[PDB]
C-alpha cells in the first residue's frame, strides 16, 4: 500500500570479482537443468491459447503480451508456425516481419523502408495514403508485424510510438507485440491506445532474458 | 455599459475531465507543493514554481485520496494528463518517458485545484 | 544468430476459427450465423462512422469558404476544440486562386527561420505539382495566379508558444499584398482557454478580429452513442439478451476515457459478441430451423439452467400432479424439447419499449440530453420511472411508458452477463498488480532443487518489498546470498560433469559468492529493464534506488 | 484607509497580464539570468539552438530582477501622486 | 490449476458460474 512507500559506506568490490566467461557460465548451465521441465509442460498447456489469438487477430484486434520472463520464443513461435501458415492455407506467403525492438539503434526511417517496400505498390504522410488505399482493398491479412519489445530503447520515442500506432488502423496489417517495463502502459495515450485496440493478456513465463540482456552489458557492475 | 467595463480581449465546467484523472491531477499538485518530508506524517510555497517530483510519489498520494490499484486506465489517464500538457516533463524533444532521468511537475495554477476538488469533493485546502 | 539485426523478414485442414465444445457440423453452423450477426453489426458501424466523419468536414468547408464582407486584411481563424491529429481536410478548386494546404507540427516549429523556409518549400512544390516571402511576393508573376494558403496547426498544446507567436506576426506583413490569403487551423486537446495563457495578448487581439469556434468531439451530448448502442440493440433482433451486470460493467468501463468513448463502446460490444459465439453452445439455436441438433449434453445444460431449478421446484412446493415431475425424472418422451421450443417463440417488448421511450423522448418531448445506455439500464431494473421523473415533463409520458419485464426459462443460455471476470482481465488488465502477484505468487503460474528454489526475480523481489528507498548494493546482494541453499546447490550442479568449466568453476571456494553475485547482477539489470530498480552508476555500483512499490 | 459609509478597482488577473506585457517590453524588468544581446554570430547560433526554461515554464511564474531600484522610485516618482506613499517600504 | 490458469490468461474455456456444476445436481437430484 501507500504506507508500505511513505514508510520505507560500503563498496561493490567486498564481493568477489567476476569474468565474462563466469557470467555466461551459470547463465547457460543453470537454465537448462533449472526449471525446463515444468516450463515446457506450462509452454504446452499455454499453446492451447493460439485458437482465440488467432480469432481475436481475425476481427482486427491487435495482441500486447506481458507478464514476467523473455517473450521472443511465444511471439516468434506463434508467428511463424501457427499464425501465418493458418493465414495462408485457411483462407485458400505471409512475411513475418519481426522488429527487434531492444537493438538501441533500430531506425525507424529503416522499417518504414521495408514496410513501404511490401504494402505498397513525413513517414505520417504515407503512412495516411496507405491506410486511404487499404479501406477500400480486400480484408484478407497480407503482412505480421511482430514487435518485440515495444517499450525497447528504440521504441520508447515519441515519433516511433506514433509511426507504429497508425499501422494498426490496416486491417491487413497483424501486429504483436511484448513488453517488460512495469510502467508500460503509460506509453500510450488516448490517441495512441485508440489506434493500437490491443486485447491483453498476461503470459508471465519466467523464461530467462538472455537475448534482451545481449546487447547492453551486465558485466559493469 | 458592460462594454466597458470588460477588456473583452478574451479569445472567448471549464476541464470536463474523467474521475481517475480529476484525483490524479490532485494528487500532482499535492506532489508538487508539499514537502517530501511530509508524506510520512500528513497521508500515514504557491507563489513559487512548482517543485518537481517521481511518478513513485504520485502514484501513492492518488492512492491514498481516491474514495484502485494499478489497472492500465489509471496510466492511460496520466499519459492523457501529458498530452494534454496539464502536467509537465523535464524534456523538450524526443520525449521518453521510461527514461529514470525525467521527473514531473504541475503545469496547472491552483485556481482550477480547487475547482476539480470542489467536483470531486476533496479538502485539498485542509492539506496545507 | 538472427537476433543481432535490428529487424528482418521471414517467409513460410482449412481452420474455421472455432472450436469444438463438449471435447463438426454444429461448428460450422454456429459459426456462420455468428458471423452473419457480426456481419450485420458492422455494416451499421462503419455506415455510422462514416456519416459521422462526413458530417464534420460540411460544416469546415462552409467555415472556411464562407466570404465575408470585410474590406480589412487579417487571417481566418477556426478553432477545433476537441480535435486530434487525425482528422483530414480537403480544399475547393477555384477558378482564379490557387489553394494550398499547408500543415504545421511541432517537429516542423522549432524556429520562425525553420518554419518560413518549410512553408515555402511546401507552397513551391505544390506551386510546381500544379525560400522566403519574396516567393510569396512574386507568386502572381510567376504562376499567374492568387494564393490561398491554409495554415493547419496539427498540435497546439505542444508548440513552442514563443515561436508562434512570432511567426504569426511575420505572416502579418504578407496582408501588403493584394493576391494571397490566410487561413488558420487551431487544433486544441484541452479548453480554448489554455492558449489564452501562453500567448502574447498582442497576437490574441489579432486572433480575435475574425475567428471560429467548432467542436468536434465524439462526446457531443450522447447523439452518436446512443445511435450506436440503438443499432446494436437492432441488429441482435433478440437473438440474445444483455444482462443487467454486463450493463453495468459498460457503464463502469465507459466514464474514464472522455475523447473516443465510441471506440471503446464498439470494442467492448464486439469482444462479447465474439465471445458469446465461441462460449454458447445454445447460440446455434439462434437459428430454429436445426431444432433436430438436440441432444443430451443440450438437456443437460437446459436442466443446469437455474430458472428450470425455481419452475420444478415451484411444481413440486405446490404438491402438483406428479405425473409431469415423473416426465422429467424419468427422462420419458422429452416433452421438455417441445417446451424449449415454445420458449424460443416467445417475444421480448423490452427492446422494443426501450426504443420507443428513447423514440417518444426524441420527437414528442424533445428531450435529447440524456444516456441511452442509463436508460436502458433503468428498464431493466425496473426503476424507469425515477429516471424519467430526472425531467419534469415526463410524468403522463412516464406513467403511460410503465414496463416491467417477466423473465424466460432457460433465458440464461442466451444472456451475456459478466460472471467470471474474463471479460474484464482481457480488455482492462490489473498490468503492474498482475506482475506483482505473480513474483510473490508464482504458484499461480507454474505448476529437486526446482521444487524449492523459486524463481530467482520472485525470490528478489521478496527482499525488495521491505528494503529502504534508496539501497547500499552490497547489503542487498548480502540479503539475496543469505537465501541460498549452498548443499542443494552443489547437488544441483554436479549432475553435469561434461562440462570441465562448470566443475573447474563450483570447487572453487569462492564460487558459492561468486554465482550469488552473478545471479545478483541479473536480476538486477532485468529488475532495471522492468524499471524496478535504477543504479547510482553515475556515482558509484555501491547503490540502488527503488523505482516501485507493491499495491499502489 | 478609507472610511466604510453607513448604509478603487482592484483589477482582474486577466486584465494585468496586458500591464506585465507592456512592462517586460519597456525594460523595467528583466529575465533572472537574461543575457540579452549576444555578442558573436557563433554565440546566437548556440542560443537559439537553446531552448531557456524561462520561455516554457507558465506566463505567472516566470522569474524576473528589477531594473529601477525602489529608491530611485522614490526620487523620480511625483509626491502629488497617490501611489507615492507606497515607494517606502 | 486448469481453471486458475485459464482465468488468469483471460481465456474463454474457463467455466463460467452463471450455471450451477453439474455436481451440484449429484445433490440436487436426491432432492
Amino acid at each position: 500500500t501507500f504506507e508500505g512507500y511513505f514508510d520505507q559506506r560500503h563498496t561493490m568490490s567486498m564481493a568477489p570479482d567476476v569474468t565474462r566467461e563466469e557470467f555466461s557460465l551459470v547463465s547457460n548451465f543453470f537454465n537448462e537443468n533449472f526449471q525446463k521441465r515444468p516450463r515446457q509442460k506450462l509452454f504446452e498447456i499455454q499453446k492451447k491459447m493460439f485458437p482465440q489469438y488467432w480469432f481475436e487477430l481475425t476481427q482486427g484486434f491487435s495482441l500486447l503480451f506481458y507478464g514476467v520472463g523473455s517473450k521472443r520464443n511465444f511471439l516468434e513461435e506463434f508467428a511463424i508456425d501457427y499464425l501465418s501458415p493458418k493465414i495462408a492455407y485457411s483462407q485458400l506467403s505471409i512475411p513475418c516481419l519481426i522488429l527487434n525492438g531492444y537493438n538501441p539503434s533500430c531506425n525507424y526511417r529503416d522499417v518504414f523502408k521495408e514496410i513501404t517496400d511490401l504494402l505498397v505498390p513525413h513517414v505520417i504522410l504515407q503512412i495516411q495514403k496507405m491506410i486511404d488505399f487499404y479501406k477500400n482493398q480486400p480484408l484478407d491479412i497480407k503482412l505480421i508485424l511482430v514487435v518485440h519489445n515495444l517499450d525497447g530503447p528504440s521504441i520508447r520515442k515519441n515519433t516511433f510510438q506514433t509511426m507504429l500506432s497508425f499501422l494498426s488502423v490496416i486491417r491487413q496489417i497483424a501486429i504483436v507485440a511484448s513488453t517488460d517495463h512495469i510502467y508500460a502502459p503509460l506509453l500510450w495515450d488516448n490517441m495512441k491506445a485508440q489506434n493500437y485496440n490491443f486485447v491483453f493478456h498476461d503470459i508471465s513465463n519466467f523464461e530467462p532474458s538472455t537475448v534482451e540482456s545481449t546487447f547492453q552489458d551486465v558485466m559493469k557492475m | 455599459i458592460k462594454l466597458f467595463l470588460s477588456t473583452d480581449d478574451n479569445l472567448s465546467q471549464t476541464y470536463d475531465l474523467s474521475i481517475i484523472s480529476k484525483y490524479l491531477l490532485i494528487a500532482s499538485y499535492i506532489c508538487s507543493y508539499l514537502e517530501p518530508r511530509y508524506d510520512a506524517s500528513i497521508f500515514s510555497p504557491r507563489y513559487l514554481q512548482p517543485s518537481l517530483f517521481a511518478i513513485e510519489r504520485l502514484l501513492a498520494i492518488f492512492q491514498a485520496i481516491f474514495p484502485m490499484k494499478a489497472n492500465i486506465e489509471v496510466f492511460q489517464n496520466l499519459s492523457e494528463l501529458h498530452t494534454l500538457k496539464l502536467i509537465a516533463t523535464t524534456m523538450n524533444k524526443n520525449i521518453d518517458y521510461l527514461s529514470p532521468k525525467v521527473r514531473w511537475k504541475v503545469n496547472v495554477p491552483w485556481e482550477i485545484i480547487k475547482e476539480i476538488s470542489e467536483s470531486v469533493h476533496f479538502n485539498i485546502s485542509d492539506y496545507f | 544468430a538472427d537476433a543481432q539485426r535490428s529487424h528482418y523478414t521471414v517467409y513460410p485442414d482449412k481452420h474455421i476459427p472455432f472450436v469444438k465444445l463438449l471435447s463438426e457440423v454444429n461448428v460450422e453452423k454456429r459459426w456462420e450465423l455468428y458471423h452473419q450477426l457480426h456481419s450485420h453489426f458492422h455494416d451499421q458501424v462503419d455506415h455510422i462512422i462514416d456519416n459521422i466523419e462526413a458530417d464534420l468536414k460540411a460544416e469546415i468547408s462552409d467555415l472556411l469558404y464562407s466570404e465575408t464582407t470585410q474590406k480589412r486584411r487579417c487571417f481566418n481563424t477556426i478553432f477545433l476544440l476537441g480535435s486530434d491529429s487525425t482528422t483530414k481536410i480537403e480544399l475547393k478548386d477555384e477558378s482564379s486562386r490557387y489553394n494550398v494546404l499547408i500543415e504545421l507540427t511541432p517537429k516542423e516549429s522549432p524556429n520562425v527561420r525553420m518554419m518560413l523556409r518549410r512553408s515555402m518549400y511546401k507552397l513551391y512544390s505544390a506551386a510546381d505539382a500544379e525560400y522566403d516571402l519574396s516567393l510569396v511576393e512574386n507568386f502572381k508573376r510567376l504562376f499567374g495566379k492568387d494564393l490561398a494558403m491554409v495554415f493547419n496547426f496539427k498540435d497546439v498544446d505542444s508548440i513552442n508558444f514563443n515561436t508562434l507567436d512570432n511567426f504569426i506576426i511575420l505572416l502579418k506583413s504578407a496582408f501588403k499584398y493584394d493576391h494571397v490569403k490566410i487561413s488558420l487551423i487551431f487544433n486544441i486537446n484541452t479548453n480554448l482557454s489554455n492558449i489564452e495563457k501562453n500567448l502574447r495578448q498582442s497576437t490574441i487581439r489579432l486572433l480575435k478580429r475574425n475567428y471560429h469556434k467548432l467542436d468536434v468531439s465524439s462526446n457531443k451530448g450522447f447523439k452518436y452513442g446512443n445511435q450506436i448502442f440503438q443499432s446494436f440493440l437492432d441488429t441482435v433482433d433478440g437473438k440474445l439478451n444483455l444482462s443487467d451486470r454486463f450493463v453495468e460493467f459498460i457503464l463502469s468501463k465507459m466514464a474514464n476515457n472522455t475523447n473516443h468513448n465510441l471506440q471503446l463502446l464498439t470494442k467492448m460490444l464486439d469482444y462479447s459478441l465474439m465471445s458469446y459465439f465461441f462460449q454458447n453452445a445454445f447460440s446455434v439455436f439462434i437459428d430454429p430451423v436445426n431444432v433436430d441438433f438436440l441432444n443430451d449434453d443440450y438437456l443437460k445444460i437446459l436442466s443446469r439452467c437455474p430458472t428450470f431449478m425455481f419452475f420444478v421446484e415451484g411444481l413440486i412446493k405446490q404438491h402438483a400432479p406428479a405425473d409431469e415431475i415423473l416426465s422429467l425424472l424419468t427422462n420419458k418422451n422429452r416433452g421438455l424439447e417441445e417446451f424449449f421450443v415454445e420458449f424460443l417463440v416467445r417475444e421480448n417488448p423490452i427492446n422494443g419499449h426501450a426504443k420507443f421511450v428513447a423514440r417518444f423522448l426524441e420527437e414528442e418531448l424533445n428531450i435529447t440530453n440524456f444516456n441511452l445506455i442509463e436508460l436502458y439500464h433503468n428498464l431493466l431494473i425496473g426503476k424507469l420511472d425515477s429516471y424519467l421523473d430526472r425531467w419534469s415533463a415526463c410524468k403522463e409520458y412516464k406513467d403511460r411508458l410503465h414496463f416491467e419485464p417477466i423473465d424466460t426459462i432457460f433465458q440464461e443460455l442466451f444472456t451475456l452477463d459478466n460472471r467470471s471476470g474474463l471479460l474484464t482481465q482481457s480488455i482492462f488488465p490489473s498490468y503492474k498488480s498482475n506482475i506483482e502477484d505473480n513474483l510473490l505468487s508464482w504458484e499461480q503460474v507454474l505448476p529437486d532443487l526446482d521444487k524449492i528454489m523459486a524463481p530467482v526475480l520472485g525470490q528478489l523481489f521478496k527482499l525488495y518489498r521491505e528494503a529502504n528507498m534508496t539501497i547500499n548494493i552490497y547489503d542487498f546482494y548480502i540479503a539475496f546470498r543469505e537465501t541460498l541453499p549452498k548443499e542443494e546447490i552443489l547437488n544441483f550442479i554436479r549432475k553435469d560433469p561434461s562440462n570441465t568449466k562448470l566443475l573447474e568453476l563450483a570447487e572453487t571456494p569462492d564460487a558459492f559468492d561468486k554465482v550469488a553475485l552473478i545471479l545478483f547482477m541479473q536480476a538486477i539489470f532485468a529488475f532495471e529493464n522492468m524499471g524496478l530498480i535504477k543504479f547510482q552508476s553515475t556515482k558509484s555500483y555501491d547503490l540502488v534506488e527503488k523505482c516501485v512499490w507493491r499495491g499502489i | 484607509r478609507i472610511p466604510t459609509v453607513a448604509p478603487i478597482k482592484l483589477w482582474l488577473k486577466k486584465d494585468v497580464k496586458n500591464v506585465w506585457e507592456n512592462l517586460v517590453q519597456l525594460d523595467f524588468f528583466t529575465e533572472k539570468s537574461a543575457v540579452g544581446l549576444r555578442d558573436n554570430a557563433t554565440a546566437a547560433f548556440y542560443a537559439s539552438n537553446y531552448q531557456f526554461q524561462g520561455t516554457m515554464i507558465p506566463f505567472d511564474l516566470r522569474s524576473y530582477q528589477m531594473q529601477i531600484i525602489l529608491q530611485e522610485l522614490r526620487r523620480i516618482i511625483p509626491k502629488s501622486n497617490m501611489y507615492y506613499s507606497w515607494t517606502q517600504l | 490449476y486448469d481453471e486458475i490458469i485459464f482465468r488468469k490468461l483471460g481465456s474463454m474455456l474457463q467455466t463460467t458460474n452463471i450455471l450451477v456444476t453439474d455436481d451440484q445436481y449429484n445433490i440436487w437430484k436426491k432432492r
